[PDB]
């Protein structure tokens, strides 16, 4: 077993490490079995000065924004069933909005806290368990699930605006497409390495648009989960295919204003005219808004265990499932602070949010960075 | 023989009494191949005569058998229903 | 232009003719400058080709064909998991193989495909790169290049959906076991989606059996998570809202069994409904029809699921054929065996209807024959009237011939030897013969036994059996033991039932003795004869002619005679004495053999072999001394030595053994260790019962296309024999067998290794506790 | 080194299809002549001459 | 062994180890002839070769597979009439073998299953070369393919007779009438239906079957 299993491919921990300015955490709050070494889209968020915290298998906390120290605690762990006593199993994010934490959970099912104590302030099953975090807006909880569908709900209450089917998979092509509002309509990303815009109002398709290549005789890989989600500047829809496909494209008829079928990224942000992103090879490029034109790169991340990429203090932070973070030269590529403040290590967001950068890490959970 | 047990040996490709039912003299073999099939065993010189035959044995005892011969004319057309019991 | 001569460079596997056919041009025909391209084209339709440079000499054609013709090996690299032949099999998906027409253009194409298989393998965390590398003169090389990352694996089950059923139920039905403890260890893991499918209707029929009748999957969603071996799944379903079998409304061509038929449909209306209770009924009644001749048992039916009531109403619509199907038989691979002894192996007569069992009963006496490799058939449906269905019997046979080791002096001291071994039907002329005998300067044993186990046609089993036993324990070939053994056994086998078999004989043993051995079990014996000689020497003799008689009866209902797995056969035999017989005695025995399916796929199968045995005088005698029970060894309490576990007997006090060499073989004797010295042999009893408890263990890293016949397991072995006879004065300050509780223990594995005259069965069994007397060699090598 | 054993292994073998002979042919009176042959036990018997045996030569 | 050498190298390596009794060197020598060039000139003749170190060597599959390919490589060729002689020639020992032949044990009720594929091939060959050298051969390996097959279907219908399915006794009895009649055996199967109509009272069908022993007592 030992000396005998052994056939792995390359990786790289953590090269470039620097500390210029540097890095601390603001405090640290560990939570539990909060987001987990499990792949799931529970990851939390930042606001009221409470770190609204979570155990994905257990305790739904929240934390004072300021030391982290505890606002509320419950436990979503479903104590009866067909399944009794069922662990928390939470499949959307923490989505805080209003006197609500709207979270999509594994039972195909929505409970959204009641921020004051968390008490469901309403629960509400949907089809299909949240393959995107509950974008809950305009009245509706619109939600990519796991089997394409984006769900509207009440955000009041869970009265179910509508339910229409997105983009599809072939087996569960994990495509986050997060369905955003904007002109009106629930602009949604795919599975099979599309893009839509569907309507806020009813879930009226305004146009569906393929991007590029899926699962089936183009295939791409078990480690694809690409977020498709649209970033809509607001004629011009920036979002991603299953296989990381960049592309700009029309909101009123998605026709493509340029694409990237030469990207295959992971994590994106549209900062200006200056598209950070993070590839499959977990490798950094800063792109333009016409195209692929690199405003820097990076391979001081290359073949890591990145999160999704922000600014935060002058600098791109990024954290990993290593425990690192990762302060990069915005400027170019490089390190400019290295904090490993964990070792169960980061896939959430990192919330840079009441001020603060918030991260849930996988189970040495809940950690404020600065620097 | 000493001997009560036997295992029994067994044999069909026969008719029962529904059988002979279905057929009478006049009918051709098709007519009696319609309702009865053909026979394992027809006259492979002679005429049309389909041989439906029963035969058993039991342990210790005596065999049986019901031979059931249907006789028809070079034309098929059914001549005879030869009914033969055991012994 | 129109050329006069094409000039062909480059020709090695095709010819210049099958290039110059494949030439839109020939060499004289029309020719245009497109045509001169799409010569370059139709020659690349060669495959074969890497340039085609049809160039023209004013009009004069000179095509350069530059060729990738026969790609003259294929080498694999990285693959450990995964076999090259399977690549091999991409490549014959892909059309490429060694000697082929060489394309560089699919050589993604081949990596896609290949990790498009080790997707469907169930990882795609894997380099994959085939590498065109050229051989002889434009010949080629497919070098193949692996990095095999990570397959996928049993993470998670999610189901939604259900209503009732708990999931961790529903893992324990379905084959998505993915816990293997470190301190609680137990089972194994490793996804497969073609055990996926059968996973789902592991949860269908498990709701099906429930009342389940409008259950539906609505959907599954297999998690592609970011890791390259995750496999969650999410799965939408539609519980189905239990119903009620509630009425059987069985009809249609009934064929007259209407009756018979609702036997089968003899059903509770309003139980919880169970279409897999309703499913394997149809077959039961296709097996009526298929009792009664009917080969086309056409049993359909609709459960007219009744969701007003939550209830099912059965509709059944039956459909036989005719009786007489069973027209002929054929017999197949007995290419080295007769026939017809195949063919009274069996039931079913020809000219007759179909009676079901009987091709399996018969096919089951074949598959209790074990001188085969398959037991199978072809039931060929003759087309003509519905009584033509004959009966391809297609069968493998196996191997022939064991020689029975345990030879050796070296082959130099002396001429002394062994030999033993089997015959097996006699090349499948129906004579199984098992024959042995050793001569030495210690014994010169002669034995032959032949079956005509169809001496008649029923089955009278004419087992003819001898022996000559000049056995001549030598210290100057007398003076440590003497005796001279002869005679026979013929024994014949009887039809029973079909499954029960009785078995009757006689035997003549007539032992010669000379120098008898002091010790007191001879000697009890010696008087329960009534013959008195002097035990302070071993000069004593003694002429028996013991006349038995032999009986015996067999079940038989289990699998196989050379690899069985399911069930047992009882063997139940015995002997007793005549009124003329120079002993008046007895001795029976039972021997058990059961097989019970831990697994029922049986790799795992407990195999209960026990033996028991009991042997006495009839009155005013006694069973003799050679006839007691014996262990050790290589029997089912093995790892010890060979006739160690049993009673232990003690030399009377002694002297000369007619001379008894100088401190040879000392027993109780004057050359050494005099005056009541004791035997820690296996002198046996006239009680037996030892036993084995064998489980059928699995082995994964053998190529399991001959690992198939191989049937490894282990075991503990215990037993006791011991003597009701034995006396506790004379064995007071001894090893007293008079209590039953004489009890050794072992333990181990044996290794059956198929080989091609039998297997070879070796084992390393570990005495754990051993009682009086026993003497161990824990390696022993078998049969 | 074998007496009536032939030394220097070999495998069994079989050439008497050709060593053999055919038998009595049926007689049938009238009636009674139900037809006998089937298939290429119908021997398409052709003697274009050559060789027979173990006098036949191989390629 | 022997590469990419001269063919007519490889292939006097392959006459010399046929002539060698290197039959397994032969068979390497003219596969790499044709494993190299498959399109030399005498590859067919290697095919003629391959069977000749197949059979020498006694590698009837092998042989077969090349009687199979000299079939593939020439379907057209005059030398099938060793070929086709050689597919029975394969089948006729492909079918029985056993060292019992010494004690006289017969195998010609042992499966004729190649016996059945010789009895085509052998008749292939008179059919397909009528004229060949082999053709004087193989029409008598075929009197013999029926006989074998006439004792081989003789041991049924005793064994029916044994068994008393009187109706399977008639069967194989007239399969052993409606192929051979040139059989003793069959002869010796004319009172066995006609018994097996005796006991099923077919005694008028059994005295037909008297007069055509009456008839096949010569």
């Amino acid at each position: 077993l030992f000396n005998s299993e052994e056939d792995v491919v390359k990786m790289s921990p953590l090269p470039t490490v620097e500390n210029q300015f540097t890095p601390t955490t603001a405090w640290s709050t560990s939570v539990g079995s909060g987001i987990g070494n499990f792949y799931s889209n529970l990851h939390p968020a930042l606001a009221d000065n409470v770190v609204y915290a979570a155990d994905r298998a257990g305790l739904v906390k929240a934390l004072n924004a300021d030391d982290g120290k505890e606002i509320w605690s419950v436990s979503l762990a479903e104590k009866d069933g067909w399944f009794s006593k069922e662990p928390a199993l939470l499949s959307g994010g923490v989505t805080v909005s209003g006197g609500h934490v709207y979270i999509g959970s594994e039972k195909a099912q929505v409970y959204a806290l009641n921020t004051s104590d968390g008490t469901v302030a309403w629960q509400t099953k949907v089809a299909g368990e949240a393959l995107s975090r509950p974008v809950v807006s305009d009245g509706l909880v619109l939600i990519h699930t796991s089997n394409g569908q984006l769900q509207a709900l009440n955000e009041a209450d869970g009265a179910v605006k509508w339910t229409v089917n997105l983009d599809m998979p072939s087996l569960s092509l994990r495509g986050e497409s997060a369905p955003t509002t904007a002109f009106g309509a629930a602009v949604v990303g795919g599975d099979n390495g599309r893009v839509s815009a569907v309507l806020m109002e009813q879930g009226q398709m305004i146009w569906q648009q393929r991007i590029s290549q899926a699962t089936g005789s183009t295939e791409i890989d078990r480690l694809s989960d690409v977020d498709t989600t649209p970033v809509v500047v607001n004629g011009v829809v920036f979002a991603l295919a299953y296989n990381g496909n960049l592309t700009a494209l029309d909101l009123r008829s998605g026709q493509i204003m340029w694409k990237r079928e030469l990207g295959s990224v992971n994590d994106f942000i549209v900062d200006g005219n200056r598209i950070y992103l993070v590839d499959q090879n977990d490798r950094v490029m800063a792109l333009t808004i016409d195209g692929g034109v690199t405003l820097w790169t990076q391979s001081d991340l290359l073949h890591r265990l990145l999160t999704s990429p922000v600014l935060y203090n002058g600098n791109l932070v990024v954290g990993d499932s290593e425990g690192y973070l990762h302060w990069i030269n915005v400027e170019d590529g490089r390190f400019v602070a290295q904090q490993k403040v964990d070792s169960s290590g980061f896939q959430t967001e990192p919330v840079a949010a009441d001020g603060k950068l918030l991260i849930q890490a996988k189970d040495g959970t809940v950690y404020s960075i600065t620097r | 023989e000493r001997v009560v047990y036997r295992p029994d040996i067994n044999q069909g490709n026969y008719l029962t009494a529904n059988d002979v039912s279905k057929i009478r003299v006049g009918m051709t073999q098709q007519q009696v191949a319609y309702a009865l099939g053909t026979p394992l065993m027809s006259d492979p010189f002679g005429t049309n005569t389909w041989f439906y035959v029963f035969r058993q044995q039991p342990g210790h005892e005596g065999v049986t058998q019901q031979t059931l011969t249907l006789t028809f004319n070079s034309s098929g057309v059914l001549t005879n229903i030869d009914n033969k019991p055991a012994l | 232009f129109v050329v006069k001569d094409i000039h062909f460079e480059g020709l090695q596997r095709v010819a210049v003719g099958a290039a110059l056919l494949s030439m839109p041009v020939r060499t004289g025909d029309t020719v245009n400058d497109e045509d001169i391209s799409n010569t370059i084209r139709a020659l690349f339709a060669t495959g074969n080709f890497e340039d085609v440079r049809v160039l023209r000499d004013g009009d004069t054609l000179l095509v350069q064909v530059k060729e990738r013709p026969t790609i003259a090996s294929i080498t694999f690299s990285g693959n450990k998991s995964v076999k090259d032949d399977m690549l091999k099999q991409n490549l014959e998906a892909s059309g490429v193989r060694v000697g082929e027409s060489l394309d560089r253009t699919t050589i993604a194409d081949i990596e896609k495909g290949l990790e498009d298989f080790y997707y469907s393998v169930g990882k795609y965390s894997a380099s994959v790169k085939a590498v065109v590398t050229p051989l002889p003169r434009n010949r080629v090389d497919l070098k193949l290049v692996f990095q095999e990352g990570v397959s996928a694996e049993i993470q998670q089950i999610n189901i939604v959906g259900n209503h009732a059923f708990t999931t961790d139920e529903l893992i324990s039905h379905f084959q998505l076991r993915d816990e293997v403890p470190w301190w609680n260890v137990v089972g194994d893991r490793k996804y497969q989606k073609q055990k996926l499918a059968g996973d789902l209707e592991t949860l269908r029929s498990y709701y099906l059996d429930r009342g389940y009748a409008r259950f539906n999957i609505d959907s599954t969603q297999v998690s592609l998570t970011p890791d390259k071996k995750g496999i969650y799944v999410t799965v939408n379903i539609t519980e189905g809202d239990q119903y009620k079998l509630s009425g059987v409304e069985v009809s249609g061509n009934l064929a007259g069994h209407s009756a018979e038929i609702e036997q089968l449909t003899k059903i509770e209306p309003g139980e919880l409904y169970n279409g897999t209770k309703v499913t394997k009924m149809e077959d039961d009644i296709k097996k009526l029809l298929g009792r009664y001749g009917y080969a086309y048992p056409r049993v359909q039916s609709m459960p007219e699921i009744n969701d007003a009531d939550k209830t099912v109403k059965l509709r059944v619509n039956v459909d036989a054929g005719n009786r007489f199907y069973v027209r002929k038989i054929r017999f197949e691979g007995n290419d080295t065996s007769k026939d017809a002894v195949l063919r009274r192996e069996m039931r079913q007569m020809e000219g007759a209807w179909l009676g079901s069992d009987l091709v399996d009963q018969g096919k089951e006496r074949l598959n209790r024959l074990g001188f085969f490799e398959t037991v199978d058939t072809d039931t060929q449906r003759v087309p003509g009237s519905p009584d033509q269905v004959d009966v391809v019997y297609k069968v493998k046979e196996r191997n022939t011939g064991s020689f029975n080791f345990g030879i050796g002096y070296g082959t130099e001291s002396g001429v002394s030897f062994q030999a033993g071994v089997q015959q097996d039907n006699w090349l499948g002329t129906g004579y199984a013969v098992g024959i042995n005998g050793t001569k030495n300067d210690y014994q010169t044993y002669a034995e032959l036994s032949v079956t005509n186990p169809y001496f008649t046609v029923d089955g009278v089993s004419l087992g003819g059996r001898l022996f000559y036993n000049d056995f001549q324990a030598d210290d100057a070939d007398l003076s440590d033991y003497t005796n001279k053994s002869y005679g026979t056994d013929v024994t014949l086998g009887f039809p029973i039932n079909e499954y029960n078999s009785l078995r009757a004989g006689l035997g003549y043993v007539h032992n010669s003795l000379s120098n008898m051995q002091p010790q007191v079990a001879m000697w009890r014996y010696l008087y329960s004869m009534g013959e008195h000689p002097s035990t302070s020497d071993q000069d004593n003799s003694f002429k028996t002619d013991d006349f038995t008689f032999n009986y015996g009866w067999t079940y038989n209902k289990l699998d196989r005679g050379y690899f069985p797995t399911d069930g047992s056969r009882v063997n139940l035999t015995g002997k007793v004495t005549i009124p003329g017989s120079d002993n008046e005695y007895y001795k029976v025995t039972l021997d058990t053999a059961t097989y019970v399916p831990i697994d029922d796929d049986h790799k795992w199968v407990v195999l209960g072999r026990t033996r028991w045995g009991y042997g006495d005088g009839l009155g005013g005698k006694e069973m003799p001394f050679y006839e007691n029970f014996y262990a050790g060894g290589s029997s089912t309490v093995r790892g010890f030595q060979s006739n160690t576990i049993g009673p232990k007997a003690v030399y009377f006090p002694h002297q000369a053994s007619n001379y008894d060499p100088d401190y040879d073989y000392e027993c109780a004797t004057q050359d050494g260790a005099k005056d009541l010295c004791k035997s820690d042999d296996a002198v046996g009893g006239n009680a037996m019962a030892v036993a084995s408890l064998e489980f059928i263990t699995p082995t994964p890293f053998i190529s399991d296309k001959y690992a198939n016949s191989v049937r490894t397991s282990f075991f503990w072995d215990m037993g006791t024999v011991w003597d009701t006879n034995w006396d506790s004065s004379q064995y007071s300050g001894y090893p007293d067998y008079s209590d039953p509780s004489n009890i050794r223990m072992s333990a181990g594995i044996a290794l059956q290794w198929m080989s091609p005259l039998g297997p070879l069965v070796f084992s390393y069994a570990q005495p754990f506790k051993k009682y009086d007397g026993d003497k161990a060699e824990q390696f022993q090598f078998n049969i | 080194c074998s007496s009536d054993s032939r030394y220097k292994r070999q495998v069994s073998g079989d050439e008497a299809y050709l060593e053999a002979a055919p038998l009595a042919e049926l007689h049938a009176p009238a009636g009674m002549i139900l037809p006998v042959t089937s298939g290429d036990y119908a021997i398409p018997v052709t003697n274009g001459s050559g060789a027979v045996g173990k006098a036949l030569d191989i390629r | 062994e022997v590469p990419d050498n001269p063919p007519n190298e490889i292939y006097a390596t392959a006459q010399q180890k046929l002539q060698d009794g290197n039959w397994r060197q032969a068979i390497t020598q003219l596969e790499a002839l044709d494993n190299r060039y498959p399109f030399g000139p005498y590859s067919q003749q290697v095919q003629l070769d391959l069977i000749y170190a197949y059979y020498k060597n006694a590698d009837l599959p092998l042989a077969q597979a090349a009687i199979d390919r000299f079939i593939r490589l020439n379907p057209t060729h005059p030398n099938i009439d060793y070929v086709m002689y050689m597919r029975g020639l394969t089948n006729m020992a492909l079918d029985d073998s056993a060292l019992q032949g010494f004690f006289g044990v017969d195998r010609s009720d042992r499966d004729p299953q190649h016996a059945r594929a010789a009895f085509s091939d052998f008749s292939k060959l008179v059919r397909g070369y009528p004229n060949s050298q082999y053709t004087t051969d193989a029409t008598k390996r075929l009197v013999f393919l029926k006989d074998r097959l006439a004792k081989y279907e003789y041991s049924v219908a005793e064994y029916y007779t044994e068994r008393g399915a009187w109706v399977a006794v008639v069967n194989r009895v007239e399969g052993m009438l409606r192929d051979y009649p040139d059989t003793q055996a069959t002869r010796d199967a004319l009172p066995l239906m006609e018994n097996a109509y005796r006991q099923m009272q077919m005694n008028a069908q059994a005295e037909k079957v008297a007069k055509i022993i009456a008839a096949n007592s010569s």
